[PDB]
């Protein structure tokens, strides 16, 4: 009720946030793990909200409630569990009032949708197209500012001009253990919030950032080759069909991706509007992560070793094409034609592989065998 | 990114007048432009935030034998658009011709334009095929803004000509418009004026405003297409995106309109797949295969229900396939808009690449052939004799629609390492 | 307690529902459509003589009352169902003279009231009296029990037990009787071996697993 002891050297089976935790071996055989982790959580809460606040009075009533315990023998689990739960109740719906209003949840995640998972097409598009030799670029300390501010302004450019929550974002180019391969984003988290999100989920969150802007990256730069081109050889219309040919299964992919985002998402946002526990609020972030995690495929190295190849191949024809609208006699045929056959190689890789079984891997198969050519392999 | 609207002829400007009043509607502002309470979207797509707090659209507004032009005039959406822009037939000659002697200040305001967004992603043009006003000028205007700017992507909404209609030098100028179409284009999107006109007629009973109705179909679906541009989906927030996939190449960009109600005046995502999949609720009316399709999806959507309708779809086999590899039908959800009347809750629209428009061009030029080999219905235009007196450029058009119809019947075979 | 909450959550009567169901309408239009094979063909039909595959997972509540045993028991008199149901269909899709006709009904008649007698008389029958007798089961240990001894003896009536060399035998040359008439459409020459067939096997069922002889007569 206050997350004050008085122990010298001696343990009452408990050790803000600070030298609270159960071990199993000082809790007593007959007292269960459960009741204690409800006891903790009361402790760990309770200091929590106390301070910086200047909080809930009520510890006078369920300190004489424990008292009368104390004074009637000597255990039994079933009383002592209803005063602890009693107090637990009160604890959660206070402690869950005090974070998701003080500071909003709601708005954190839709930020964290626009940004993180490529929320804003036109936004993140015109990034791309803005900041392309900033990013290019290999890494050093100065371009972080270069790329932020470049990113600040295609925030206002799409005319969504918004003080407040943007400024918070962050582009972060390390340096010292091409851009792109250092690139990071990050984001703040407020004093209530804070326990909410950890180092983990974050973290986690860049990596999903950096796959899906990797194709999207992509995409555009093929596609600008091939319209250069079709505005205009053997060798030239092989090239178009070439670069449509790439551009299907690689959009293909971050469809799959695209699924996964509104599936996962909307449970996640509806069981936040509907409950008012805290516990399953961690749950559902448990949850989410696991799921997404799992739908990335790159818990499994193949597929990931297949779909890293799916980029660079797109990498290296993009690169070669561009220097001469003409045909390339200059061994571009010898490139063009291993691009062929090792994108049927891939693409029929990443195809087998994704043939428990969760049911979007398995109807994004049923696309192109609608048009039966993987049916014949 | 950014989007300027081009728009010319009587035709094309009718087109443009009602597609620019659809969006007006659609989204938040007045006929003046002021700003409504309720506007994830964009509004600078079509229109610039423009100096006087309204989103006036970029367009161009080209006037050619002015009718209706000027009840667009007198109009409370002039209040919408106007960058006073307005500078001055019956055939493609002439036209092609009027469009030639004054290329210079046009692509200035062009060129104006150009410099007001400050990006771009490609130039849609309002037009029509064989009409006359829109006729030549087009082209002409096709061909300048091809060369000048390669870097950037030429959308023309066209029509097919066939009206159920005297004008006996049409197929000449449909041949010739289809040649600048070919050549000097990156994505065609050609609708049927006879398939419009009988699902107008079904729908309602309806005979003599089939102009105007049919202006609400078009603006309806260019609305529809570029949904996903104007709210922010995840792809085909760009053209070139959706432009990608259906065509495979640079000489098959002409795409087919599909749009599963055909009614706007309780439903799943798979009963719209298979209502979309028959080709009389395409509104563009031997192996016929396509190419590739694209569908996108705007409503209610659980996204449960495009899994398994895809796997319907799969294992009916009711769309039809292509041979040398996969381009298959793709599912694409985008968000429903505001103020949209809420009949067909869950609606959506396709466009595709089909073999099946190899029949209508060579149904055209099977015309261009009879009137040409009869040679009685040049009619002897003077800016027909004065623009081309051998007359070469029929032939050389003849040549590469027929390369088309080559390639057409080429890409349908199993090998298309055939060409034509 | 235990058994309220059982059929409550984890509900043994809605697994015994789809059970018998995914056997007997429906599982009709699916087999039919595979008279006009493959393995992966059999499951995108299904999720649109004997033949297809039938398996669901008990929850482990209700997988200790329902045993992996019993699973293959399910299938076996679906197995003897869809033979019925083919030999059914095959003389039941036809449009000399009409002499073909008189031969139809020589047939159809004997599989018709053969497939009354196999569902109605055993597998509603017993079906009705052992639903009566499981919803007033409370304990954990007769469930299995009542459910071994209705199994046990549907099995023994359609019997697959033992002789199987004087009963199957009969319904599978049959089963080749449909194919031969299936085919033409020599004729005379098919009732010849049914009169032949049917007499054998009223003689060797007259001794007569009792309740074969409600057949027997008819």
């Amino acid at each position: 009720l206050h997350g004050l002891l008085l122990d010298q050297h001696e343990e009452f089976f408990i050790k803000s946030l600070k030298q609270f935790s159960l071990r199993v071996e000082i809790l007593p055989s007959y007292i269960p793990v459960r009741v204690a982790e409800k006891i903790l959580f009361v402790g760990e809460s309770v200091q929590m909200f106390e301070n910086q606040n200047v909080l809930k009075n009520q510890e006078d009533t369920f300190a004489a409630e424990l008292h009368r315990l104390k004074q009637q023998p000597l255990f039994s689990l079933v009383d002592f569990e209803q005063v602890v739960d009693r107090i637990r109740s009160t604890v959660a719906e206070h402690l869950w009032k005090l974070m998701v209003e003080e500071s909003d949840l709601l708005g954190q995640l839709k930020i964290i949708k626009d940004f993180y998972l490529l929320g804003r097409g036109e936004l993140f598009q015109a990034f791309i197209d803005t900041a392309q030799h900033m990013l290019k670029t290999p890494p050093t300390a100065v371009t972080e500012h270069d790329v932020n501010v470049a990113f600040q302004q295609s925030a206002h450019k799409v005319l969504l001009d918004d003080d407040n929550l943007l400024p918070l974002l962050h582009l972060t180019i390390e340096y010292h253990g091409s851009g792109w391969a250092a690139l990071g984003l990050s984001y703040k988290v407020q004093w209530p919030l804070h326990i909410l999100f950890t180092p983990a989920v974050l973290e986690k969150y860049n990596v999903v950032f950096k796959y899906l802007l990797s194709v999207r990256r992509v995409q555009a730069e093929l596609q600008h080759c091939w319209a250069l081109q079709m505005q205009r050889q053997t060798d030239a219309i092989k090239w178009r069909l070439r670069n449509h040919m790439a551009f299907l299964v690689d959009n293909l992919q971050y469809y799959l991706q695209v699924d996964v985002l509104e599936s996962q998402f909307s449970q996640l946002l509806h069981q936040i509007n509907s409950t008012r526990d805290f516990e399953s609020i961690r749950l559902a972030h448990d949850h989410f992560l696991s799921n997404l995690l799992a739908q990335s495929f790159i818990l499994l190295k193949p597929v990931f070793h297949c779909l890293n190849e799916i980029l660079d191949l797109c990498h290296s024809f993009c690169s070669l094409v561009s220097q001469n609208l003409g045909p390339l006699d200059e061994r571009g045929a010898a490139q063009l034609s291993i691009l062929v056959k090792g994108f049927s190689r891939q693409s029929s890789l990443l195809f087998k592989i994704l043939s428990h079984q969760i049911n979007s891997d398995l109807a994004q198969l049923l696309l192109r065998l609608d048009y039966n050519k993987y049916y014949t392999q | 990114r950014e989007i300027i609207t081009l728009q010319l002829g009587q035709c094309g400007n009718q087109i443009g007048f009602e597609f620019w009043k659809q969006l007006c509607a659609e989204h938040g502002i007045s006929p003046e432009g002021i700003v409504e309470e309720f506007a994830t979207d964009r509004k600078d797509v079509f229109f610039y935030q423009a100096d006087d707090e309204h989103y006036i659209p970029r367009a161009v507004l080209l006037d050619l034998e002015p009718r209706v032009i000027h009840s667009i005039l007198n109009s409370p959406y002039a209040k919408l658009y106007n960058p006073e822009n307005i500078y001055l037939g019956n055939n493609w000659a002439s036209g092609f011709s009027q469009g030639e002697k004054i290329h210079e200040d046009i692509f200035d305001i062009i060129d104006r334009e150009a410099d007001g967004s400050d990006s771009l992603e490609g130039f849609v043009l309002c037009h029509s095929i064989a009409g006359g006003t829109g006729s030549g000028l087009g082209s002409y205007l096709l061909e300048r803004l091809n060369d000048r700017y390669p870097k950037k992507l030429v959308q023309t909404y066209s029509v097919f000509p066939n009206q159920d209609e005297d004008v006996v030098v049409q197929p000449y100028n449909s041949l010739l418009t289809l040649k600048r179409l070919t050549q000097n284009a990156d994505c065609v999107v050609v609708l049927d004026n006879t398939a419009l006109n009988r699902i107008a007629t079904d729908r309602l009973h309806i005979q003599n405003p089939s102009f105007s109705q049919i202006n609400q179909l078009v603006s309806t679906i260019m609305s529809a297409s570029t949904t996903t541009l104007r709210y922010p989906g995840y792809m085909n927030n760009d053209l070139i995106g959706l432009i990608a996939s259906l065509i495979p190449t640079p000489r098959l960009h002409f795409l087919m309109t599909g749009y599963t109600p055909l009614t706007t005046d309780k439903t799943t995502v798979l009963d719209v797949m298979r209502r979309l999949l028959q080709p009389k609720n395409v509104m563009v009316s031997t192996n016929h295969c396509y190419i590739a399709i694209l569908n996108i999806i705007q409503g209610e959507v659980d996204p449960t229900q495009v899994h398994k309708s895809l796997q319907r779809i799969r294992e009916r086999k009711l769309a039809n396939f292509i041979p040398w590899g996969p381009a298959s039908i793709q599912v694409a959800l985008s968000r429903k808009s505001p103020y949209l009347p809420s009949a067909h809750r869950v609606s959506g629209l396709m466009m595709a690449n089909h073999t099946s428009i190899s029949s209508l061009f060579e149904r055209t030029c099977r015309q261009y052939d009879k009137l040409r080999k009869r040679e009685a219905f040049l009619e002897q235009f003077r800016k027909e004799d004065m623009f081309k007196d051998n007359f070469d450029e029929m032939d050389t058009s003849r040549e590469i629609v027929q390369q088309l119809i080559d390639e057409y019947h080429a890409a349908t075979r199993p090998d298309y390492i055939s060409w034509g | 307690n235990l058994m309220q909450t059982l059929k409550k959550d984890y509900r043994l009567v809605e697994y015994l529902q789809a059970m018998r169901n995914f056997f007997l309408d429906t599982m009709y239009d699916f087999y039919t459509s595979i008279f006009d094979q493959n393995v992966s063909f059999l499951n995108v039909q299904l999720q649109e003589l004997d033949g297809l595959t039938l398996s669901y997972k008990v929850p482990w509540p209700v997988d200790i009352v329902i045993s992996l045993e019993c699973q293959k028991i399910y299938n076996q008199v679906f197995l003897l169902l869809l033979q019925i149901k083919w030999a059914k269909y095959s003389l039941d899709v036809l449009l000399q003279i009409h002499r073909m006709f008189l031969l139809r009904v020589k047939l159809m008649h004997f599989v018709n009231s053969l497939h009354n007698y196999i569902m109605t008389r055993i597998l509603h029958s017993t079906g009705l009296e052992f639903q009566h007798q499981v919803e007033e089961a409370k304990d954990l240990d007769q469930l299995i029990k009542i459910h071994y001894r209705y199994l046990s003896t549907i099995h023994d009536r359609c019997l697959l037990r033992e002789k199987v060399s004087f009963v199957k035998e009969a319904i599978m040359k049959v089963l080749n009787l449909a194919l031969m008439f299936a085919d033409g459409w020599s004729i005379e020459k098919m009732e010849s071996d049914f009169k032949n067939c049917h007499m054998f096997l009223v003689t060797i069922l007259n001794k007569a697993f009792p309740h074969l002889e409600s057949l027997a007569l008819s």
